[PDB]
C-alpha cells in the first residue's frame, strides 16, 4: 500500500530530521511494520496514521533510553497533543510494547544543553553566562531533591526541571 | 488479614433492552426532562431523581442506564425508565438486563511511588505522566482497570459484580502498600 | 545540596500534595448515606405526569422553535 | 506582493518545543441572579439543551451543559425543587429579561 511505505517514509524523514542513527531509524521502521499488522490502524484516519508515526518514533526512542519529549514531537509531526495522547494510549492498549519511564537525568542534560549561558553571545552580556558543568550538576541536584520531595510525581517534569535550573542559574551568582 | 477498607461504586451501568420500536419524536415532545437531537446523537436522555440516573434509549429498544451506584438502584431506575416509555404509548417491557459496568473509587491514605509500582509491574501497569498524573493498571483477575494517583486514591472499573471490585481491591492493597 | 539527605529526612519526619488536600482533610471521603429503598416495583404515576409535557408547553415549544 | 503587510516572527526555537493540551475552551464564569434565571429557565423548560442555548444567545450550549452537569453532581436538592416548581413559558418577558440582563452586564464593565 502507498500509505505504508508513505507513511514509514514520514517515519524515516522524521528520523534524519531528529538526526538519530540509523539503529533508531531500523527499529523504528521495525514497529511501524508491526502496527501496521492491526486492522484498526491500518482502516484509520490519516491523522491516526500521522500519530502512529510519531509514537512509533517515541517507542524507539524510549527503547534506548533516549530523552525525547513529546511536544517536540508534536511540533514537528503536525498534530495536536490531545489526539496524539488519544491514539498513543490505543495503540500502546492495542499492542502492549515496553514503555520505558522517561529517566529524568538525561532530559535535564538535553533541556540544559539548549540553553545558551554557555558561550558569550552578543545579546546576553558575561554576566548571566555561567559555567556549564557546575550549573549542569546543580541542576541534578535540585531535580534529584525534588524527584526524592514528591514534587515531579504526577506533574510535568519539564516545568521542574526549568524551576531547577532557574534556582541553579541565581544560586551561582545572587547577586 | 483483610485491607480494612471498602470501595464506594459511584456509577452502576446497564443495558436493557425493550423489545419494541420506538418514536423518539413523540418521546421527546410528550416529555419534560427529554433531551434529545437526532442530528447530534440518535439517543434520548432520561433523567429521574431516586438514583439519579441517565438512560440512553434508542430507537431499537436498548436504553443504557448509567450514573447508579447499586444494581438494585440501576434495577429500579431502568423499570422507572420502562414505565415511563409504557405511559408514553409504547409496549415496553423490561427484558435483558445485565450489569455491563461498574465504577468505583477508593482511597489507602498514603503516597504512592508511581514509578516504583510501574517498575515492579510493568507488565501489568502503564505510566505516563506527561498525559495523565494517573497511572493506569490492568489488573490480573478481572477486567478491572485501575486509576491510581500518588494522593493514594484509586478509581477501579471494567468489573460486573460488586464481588470482583472488592477482590480485586484487596488484592491490589498488599501491592501498594508494600 | 551538601547534606541535603539528613535535611530531607527530618522534613519528612515532621509527604507532598496538592495545596487543595493539605487544607485540613478533616473528613476524608465522607461516608454517603446508603439509601437502597425500592419499594414495592415503583412510586406512583404522579411523577409519570408531572414529567410528561403537557399541551400548553408542547404548543408553545412548536411556536419557540417553528 | 506583500507590501510590508506583516510583520516577521521570531518564534519556534529549532532546539525544542513542549505541549499545550488546551486550546480554546476559556469559558466565563456566572453569578448569581444568573444562576437564578438559568434554575428558572430550567424549571420552564426541562433537561433539553437546545431550547436552553437557543433562548441563551450569549452563552454556549456547552457551557449550558457543563454547568447543569455540576449542579446535577454538587446541589441536587435545588434541580428537584426546579423540577418540582412549574412555569408556562414566557416569551416577550424571557426577552425583555434578557434586555436587563445585558444592561446589568454593561453595568458591570462600567463598574
Amino acid at each position: 500500500s502507498r500509505s505504508q511505505q508513505r507513511g514509514l517514509r514520514r517515519v524515516r524523514d522524521l528520523c534524519r530530521v531528529l538526526q538519530l542513527p540509523p539503529t533508531f531509524e531500523d527499529t523504528a521502521v521495525a514497529y511501524y511494520q508491526q502496527a501496521y499488522r492491526h486492522s484498526g490502524i491500518r482502516a484509520a484516519r490519516l491523522q491516526k496514521k500521522e500519530v502512529l508515526v510519531g509514537c512509533c518514533v517515541l517507542i524507539t526512542c524510549r527503547q534506548h533510553n533516549w530523552p525525547l519529549t513529546m511536544g517536540a514531537i508534536c511540533t514537528l509531526l503536525y498534530a495536536d497533543l490531545d489526539v496524539f495522547s488519544s491514539t498513543y494510549m490505543q495503540i500502546v492498549k492495542l499492542l502492549g510494547l515496553d514503555v520505558p519511564s522517561l529517566c529524568l537525568a538525561e532530559l535535564v542534560k538535553t533541556y540544559c544543553s539548549s540553553f545558551k549561558l554557555f558561550q558569550a553571545s552578543p545579546s546576553v552580556p558575561a554576566k548571566y553566562v555561567e559555567d556549564k558543568e557546575k550549573m549542569l550538576s546543580r541542576t541534578m541536584q535540585l531535580v534529584e531533591l525534588a524527584n526524592e520531595t514528591w514534587l515531579v510525581t504526577g506533574r510535568h517534569p519539564l516545568p521542574v526541571i526549568t524551576a531547577a535550573t532557574f534556582l541553579a542559574w541565581q544560586s551561582l551568582q545572587p547577586a | 488479614e483483610s485491607s480494612g477498607i471498602v470501595p464506594q461504586l459511584q456509577n452502576i451501568v446497564s443495558t436493557v433492552n425493550l423489545g419494541c420500536k420506538l418514536d423518539l419524536k413523540t418521546i421527546a415532545l410528550r416529555a419534560r426532562n427529554a433531551e434529545y437531537n437526532p442530528k447530534r446523537f440518535a439517543a434520548v436522555i432520561m433523567r429521574i431523581r431516586e438514583p439519579r440516573t441517565t438512560a440512553l434509549i434508542f430507537s431499537s429498544g436498548k436504553m443504557v442506564c448509567t450514573g447508579a451506584k447499586s444494581e438494585e438502584q440501576s434495577r429500579l431506575a431502568a423499570r422507572k425508565y420502562a414505565r415511563v416509555v409504557q405511559k408514553l404509548g409504547f409496549p415496553a417491557k423490561f427484558l435483558d438486563f445485565k450489569i455491563q459496568n461498574m465504577v468505583g473509587s477508593c482511597d489507602v491514605k498514603f503516597p504512592i511511588r508511581l514509578e516504583g509500582l510501574v517498575l515492579t509491574h510493568q507488565q501489568f501497569s502503564s505510566y505516563e505522566p506527561e498525559l495523565f498524573p494517573g497511572l493506569i493498571y490492568r489488573m490480573i483477575k478481572p477486567r478491572i482497570v485501575l486509576l491510581i494517583f500518588v494522593s493514594g486514591k484509586v478509581v477501579l472499573t471494567g468489573a460486573k459484580v460488586r464481588a470482583e471490585i472488592y477482590e480485586a481491591f484487596e488484592n491490589i492493597y498488599p501491592i501498594l502498600k508494600g | 545540596l551538601q547534606h541535603r539527605q539528613s535535611l530531607v529526612r527530618s522534613a519528612f519526619r515532621d509527604l507532598l500534595l496538592p495545596p487543595c488536600m493539605l487544607k485540613s482533610p478533616k473528613r476524608i471521603c465522607p461516608v454517603p448515606p446508603v439509601s437502597t429503598v425500592t419499594g414495592d416495583e415503583n412510586i406512583s404515576d404522579s411523577e409519570i405526569e408531572q414529567y410528561l409535557r403537557t399541551p400548553q408547553e408542547v404548543r408553545d415549544f412548536q411556536r419557540a422553535q417553528a | 506582493c506583500v507590501v510590508e503587510e506583516n510583520d516577521p516572527i521570531f518564534e519556534r526555537g529549532s532546539t525544542t518545543t513542549y505541549s499545550s493540551f488546551r486550546k480554546n475552551y476559556y469559558s466565563k464564569p456566572w453569578s448569581n441572579k444568573e444562576t437564578d434565571m438559568f434554575f428558572l429557565a430550567i424549571s420552564m423548560v426541562g433537561t433539553d439543551f437546545s431550547m436552553i442555548g437557543q433562548l441563551f444567545p450569549h452563552r454556549a450550549r456547552i457551557e449550558i451543559k457543563n454547568k447543569f452537569k455540576r449542579e446535577e453532581k454538587t446541589n441536587g436538592w435545588r434541580i428537584d425543587k426546579a423540577f418540582q416548581e412549574k412555569r408556562p413559558f414566557d416569551f416577550d418577558f424571557f426577552a425583555h429579561l434578557l434586555q436587563k440582563v445585558l444592561a446589568e452586564e454593561e453595568k458591570r464593565k462600567q463598574k
